[PDB]
């Protein structure tokens, strides 16, 4: 590594950085709101009567948290296919408001709900817009309405030439004459009631049999978010290492307890600089603190290749504890700043060579090892000062020092436009 | 800049190698420092010691000279000095100063016990003993005053600079805001550094001052731009920082080099 | 006649714990040294334009000052708001009520054409309100804790917590309260800029603000 | 960079504090120069004639 | 869209031309100073006694 940082086969007696480390995560953790509002969908699909499709029933829905996924998995629907939007991701997307479409239609008219179609009751009875509903979902009936519904209770619209516009419901009950010319050149007869009956009968096939359908369309977008799924969550831990959410507020860090106190609205503190210091999740209500995950970067030192192979690692200002050949290692020097592996330690103190930091350095100097110690200032003598001595020097040398010292370096130009 | 996010860092990775000039420069400052202060200090290539009695001609220097009692061993002005004055989230950290503050007071101890006792002969070869008169004399000859009026007017100059002495002691002790300046360095310092990690939640015109929630929004297409952005201005903010860096080591050594001077002049000899 | 308000009108903006920081907001609040309208009836309630978000006082500590009415235009043609107490419990409803000359209230209601939400929750006392609309968020802030500082005058500090939010969506240009069948300041807020300090507990304890004098 | 302008303010105001370091260098530099002045000329306590 | 690539090359390249120029200057005044020092080293040590 050091070979490569310095880009180069040769290398010189010091100390070198290489890289950094950074603690890994582990598993994540989720946290959400502890009570949901079911919306009551049961009274919607299992209703007690379905009204005729030329008067089909509304209902808007919103501020609710229901999930899909307990009603995709179910098996009692005739059908159950939607348009442009995966079911599977239903429980990811929120919606300003959901408006349902209740009634029931015969068994073979099943093709006629779908944007763009031509039939019947798909352009004169219930027209879907040429733009994306939220889906259709139908199921069989005849247990409840071929068996014991009503002989003429379910109606449809026999009226043509008034294409509906979409979402549009004509319960105008108005008999069909034109008293004009384009009916037999007469008025008041060619009457014919708009409505008429769907024709039934105990296991009379499959294209006959009443089928329930509810048609939902989700309006998106449109507003402020009202509508949305729920959402799972999970246990926690403490003292490891974790990515984390807690209702939004994603973050990486280790979770400890705290004393802070909260006053009842706050939702989480923090110090200075949108740094989040303490969380309070929802179902325990109770105040917790993260601190960041330690890291930080490595160093080496080395006497140089000429001398010889072997180096010294040293990790910066973590605690050696946990640093994960280098996760047990040769004997742990734990210093003030981090800790030593590689070398040995002594209480004998020399001369300092290689630099490192707090007061202690490394080098082979006072077998064939590296050795941290603490470096000595100096040799170390007293004078025996007293108030009639003096001391005269007899003899004298003279010697002759050398210093260097630059006074230029090279004159450069650039090209602008050229470069 | 990425916060452990994979994009990121292969966005990055293609602007080039400013990371190694800004880690070079870093470095290569922090090394400054260190020598700045090995040189300013490490003047002298033993510890001399005082002797345990003391009977320096009438003066005395019970206030200056290191107190065994205290634990860090550091005289009087010096615990009211330390007393006096008064000061890892992001990828930031902090390296420890190679020469902790017992050493420097052992240092500063050997100078002054250098000066008590040998005088200027201990900064040119071997420390000579010599009474703490005959020095004195030796210090009025120099500045024109015959040596003969020290030996006819002695304890009064002891009672003038004992009586000097407990007065500046009385005033660093009292009136404070005499140390202005390294409170104005560290206060620059660490605003520097604060407002350096504030920058990190402004918007830079992006959607949000968040990746995580930026890049799990959106899909890819645009959200190369917006990250694009942010890492084009928090390089540059950055950049900013390293060149303030720079600027303030500079006046820094500057200083650092009169005081060196000061202290090698006026210290070991008569100025 | 006119009231001049010395410290009053400073609340929570956010929902963020701090601890000994001193913090520098940019929200609209009630500008210091300001006027408020007060009112005496007592032996009136005109109509007040709305203008984003209004405060509100009162000094009475009896079930007389009871609802507010909310709206533009206080007919079955638009939704009206509602907040009445019956001793208990508090309702909102934002429901299409009829016009109200002079509404009784105290331990009204006209029609309920299109009712689409509903809502239940829980010297004298002075119990002070700041309403605010932000993006179809409507808040609602309260306080019920008097000080006794000075005799006659509501002088002193105090904050504001919230304590109703509601995702509605609505916007109104109108509003009056109500009595029942046999005296309250109002003020408007403005864009201004505070500087707030903080508790070791985190409750605000000084506010001083940042467009009123050199000193600020 | 805007000159009396609303929205330009607006952007300006949306990348960060640049202003407040500038600014607070340049008066820096300024009671620098002032204090260089009067230190390397007001040397003297009284006013000989 | 060539002037587009361009315009992102010459903005890169401005870049990085400014901070060699700014590393350049800080270099040439410490520099400087090492120089006037040897200089006044020179004129005192040499041309007579210290
Ligand atoms: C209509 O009722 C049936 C029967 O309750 C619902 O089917 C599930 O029935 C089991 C056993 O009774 C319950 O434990 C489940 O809770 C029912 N499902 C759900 C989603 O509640 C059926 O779901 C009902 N139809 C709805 C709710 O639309
Ligand atoms: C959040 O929901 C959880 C689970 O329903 C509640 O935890 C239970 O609370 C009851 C209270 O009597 C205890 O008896 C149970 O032992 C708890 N179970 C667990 C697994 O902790 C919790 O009380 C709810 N908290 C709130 C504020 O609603
Ligand atoms: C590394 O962490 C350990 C904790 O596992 C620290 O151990 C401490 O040891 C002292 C002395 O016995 C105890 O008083 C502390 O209570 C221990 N800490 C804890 C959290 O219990 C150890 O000191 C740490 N190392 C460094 C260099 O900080
Ligand atoms: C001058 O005399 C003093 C005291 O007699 C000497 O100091 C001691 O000398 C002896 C020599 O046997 C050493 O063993 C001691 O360690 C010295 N004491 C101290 C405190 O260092 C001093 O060495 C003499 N000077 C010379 C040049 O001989
Ligand atoms: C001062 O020291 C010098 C050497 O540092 C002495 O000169 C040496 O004297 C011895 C004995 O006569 C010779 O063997 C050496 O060859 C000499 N060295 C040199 C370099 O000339 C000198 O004698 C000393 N003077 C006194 C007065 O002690
Ligand atoms: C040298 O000065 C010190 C000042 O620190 C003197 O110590 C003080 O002496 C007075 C007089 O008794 C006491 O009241 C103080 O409490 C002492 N201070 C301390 C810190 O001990 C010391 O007496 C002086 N000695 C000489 C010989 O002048
Ligand atoms: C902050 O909250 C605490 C606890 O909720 C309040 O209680 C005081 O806390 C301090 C700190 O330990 C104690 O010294 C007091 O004796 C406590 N007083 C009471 C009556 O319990 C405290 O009053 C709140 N405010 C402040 C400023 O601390
Ligand atoms: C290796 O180091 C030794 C001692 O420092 C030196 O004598 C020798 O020339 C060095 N070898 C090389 C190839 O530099
Ligand atoms: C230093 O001495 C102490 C005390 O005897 C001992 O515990 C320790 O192991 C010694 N250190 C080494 C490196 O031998
Ligand atoms: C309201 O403002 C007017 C000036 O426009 C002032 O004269 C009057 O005193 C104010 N009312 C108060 C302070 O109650
Ligand atoms: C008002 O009184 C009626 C009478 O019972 C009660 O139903 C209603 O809940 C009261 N108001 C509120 C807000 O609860
Ligand atoms: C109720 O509101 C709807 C809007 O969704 C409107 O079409 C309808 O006419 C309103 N009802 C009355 C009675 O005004
Ligand atoms: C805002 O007010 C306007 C009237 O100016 C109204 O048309 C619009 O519906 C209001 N918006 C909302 C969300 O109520």
């Amino acid at each position: 590594e050091t070979k490569c940082t310095l880009k180069s086969f040769t290398v010189e007696k010091g100390i070198y950085q290489t890289s950094n480390f950074r603690v890994q995560p582990t598993e994540s953790i989720v946290r959400f709101p502890n009570i949901t509002n079911l919306c009551p969908f049961g009274e919607v699909f299992n209703a007690t009567r379905f009204a005729s499709v030329y008067a089909w029933n509304r209902k808007r829905i919103s501020n609710c948290v229901a999930d899909y996924s307990v009603l995709y998995n179910s098996a009692s629907f005739s059908t159950f296919k939607c348009y442009g939007v995966s079911p599977t991701k239903l429980n990811d997307l929120c919606f300003t408001n959901v408006y349902a479409d209740s009634f029931v239609i015969r068994g073979d008219e099943v093709r006629q709900i779908a944007p763009g179609q031509t039939g019947k009751i798909a352009d004169y009875n219930y027209k879907l817009p040429d733009d994306f509903t939220g889906c259709v979902i139908a199921w069989n009936s005849n247990n409840l309405d071929s068996k014991v519904g009503g002989n003429y209770n379910y109606l449809y619209r026999l009226f043509r030439k008034s294409n509906l516009k979409p979402f549009e419901r004509d319960i105008s009950t108005e008999i069909y004459q034109a008293g004009s010319t384009p009916c037999n050149g007469v008025e008041g007869f060619n009457c014919y009631f708009p409505l008429q009956s769907y024709g039934f009968q105990p296991t009379n096939g499959v294209g006959y049999q009443p089928y329930r359908v509810v048609v939902l369309s989700f309006e998106l977008l449109h507003a402020p978010a009202t509508v949305c799924g729920p959402k799972k969550s999970t246990n926690l831990v403490k003292n490891k290492c974790v990515n984390f959410n807690f209702n939004g507020l994603t973050g990486t860090g280790v979770l400890t307890e705290s004393n802070k106190k909260f006053l009842p609205f706050q939702q989480f503190g923090r110090d200075i600089a949108d740094t989040t210091d303490a969380v309070r999740d929802p179902q325990t209500l109770e105040i917790l603190d993260i601190t960041p995950c330690s890291f930080g970067g490595v160093s080496v030192i080395t006497p140089g290749t000429n001398t010889s192979n072997q180096v010294a690692v040293l990790y910066q200002g973590v605690n050696c504890t946990e640093v994960p050949v280098y996760s047990t290692g040769s004997n742990v020097f734990q210093t003030r700043a981090g800790c030593l592996i590689g070398a040995e330690h002594v209480n004998n103190s020399y001369e300092c060579d290689i630099p490192i930091g707090a007061g202690i350095c490394a080098s082979y100097q006072t077998s064939q090892s590296i050795i941290a110690y603490t470096m000595s200032l100096g040799a170390e003598n007293s004078v025996a000062y007293s108030n009639n001595s003096i001391a005269i020097p007899t003899n004298f040398t003279i010697s002759v020092t050398t210093e260097i010292l630059p006074v230029s370096m090279t004159k450069t130009s650039v090209d602008c436009t050229m470069y | 800049i990425c916060g452990d996010s994979t994009e990121c860092s292969n966005l990055l990775l293609q602007y080039g190698s400013f990371c190694t000039q800004l880690n070079r420069a870093l470095t290569g400052i922090a090394v400054e420092q260190d020598k700045n202060t090995q040189e300013v200090f490490a003047q002298v290539k033993q510890i001399y010691k005082t002797p345990p009695i003391k009977d320096f001609g009438g003066f005395n220097f019970s206030q200056i000279l290191p107190d065994p009692s205290k634990p860090s061993k550091r005289s009087f002005i010096e615990d009211l000095l330390f007393n006096k004055v008064t000061l890892k989230f992001n990828g930031l950290t902090v390296l420890p100063p190679l020469l902790t503050d017992e050493m420097i007071a052992q240092y500063t101890s050997a100078l002054l016990a250098g000066t008590i006792t040998s005088g200027w002969t201990f900064g040119a070869g071997a420390a000579l003993q010599i009474p703490f008169a005959m020095q004195m004399a030796y210090r009025f000859n120099g500045i024109g005053v015959t040596q003969n009026v020290l030996y006819e007017n002695q304890k009064l100059i002891a009672n003038q600079f004992n009586s000097a002495i407990g007065k500046i002691q009385d005033s660093l002790s009292s009136t404070a805001s005499a140390l202005g300046k390294l409170q104005d360095v560290v206060n620059q310092n660490a605003q520097a550094l604060n407002t350096l990690v504030k920058q990190l939640s402004s918007n830079f015109g992006a959607i949000s001052s968040v990746l995580n929630d930026i890049l799990s929004r959106l899909d890819p297409p645009e959200a190369e731009v917006q990250i694009d952005r942010l890492i084009t201005g928090r390089l540059q903010s950055l950049q900013t920082y390293v060149t303030q860096q720079l600027i303030r080591a500079a006046e820094i050594r500057a200083s650092a080099n009169l005081a060196a001077t000061k202290m090698s002049e006026c210290v070991l000899g008569q100025s | 006649a006119y009231t001049n308000s010395f410290t009053r009108g400073v609340y929570y903006p956010d929902k963020v714990f701090r601890s000994s920081v001193l913090h520098s907001t940019q929200d609209l609040f009630l500008p210091f040294f300001s006027n408020v309208t007060w009112f005496h009836a007592i032996h009136d309630n005109p109509v007040l334009p709305f203008n984003d978000g209004v405060y509100f006082a009162s000094t009475e500590k009896s079930n007389i000052i009871r609802g507010w009415i909310f709206g533009t235009t206080l007919d079955s043609k638009t939704q009206s708001l509602l907040i009445v107490n019956n001793a208990t419990n508090v309702v909102i409803k934002v429901c299409e009520f009829q016009f109200c000359n002079d509404p009784f209230l105290g331990v009204v209601y006209s029609s309920a054409n299109n009712c689409t939400f509903e809502y239940v929750s829980q010297f004298k006392n002075l119990r002070e309100f700041v309403f605010k609309n932000i993006d179809g968020y409507f808040k609602i802030y309260s306080k019920h804790t008097p000080i006794n500082l000075v005799r006659d005058l509501p002088q002193g500090f105090s904050a504001l917590e919230p304590l109703v939010d509601l995702p509605i969506g609505i916007n109104i240009t109108r509003f009056q309260t109500l009595l029942a069948l046999h005296a309250y300041y109002v003020g408007y807020l403005q864009p201004r800029t505070f500087l707030l300090k903080y508790n070791e507990n985190g409750t605000i304890t000084d506010a001083v603000d940042c467009a009123l004098d050199p000193l600020s």
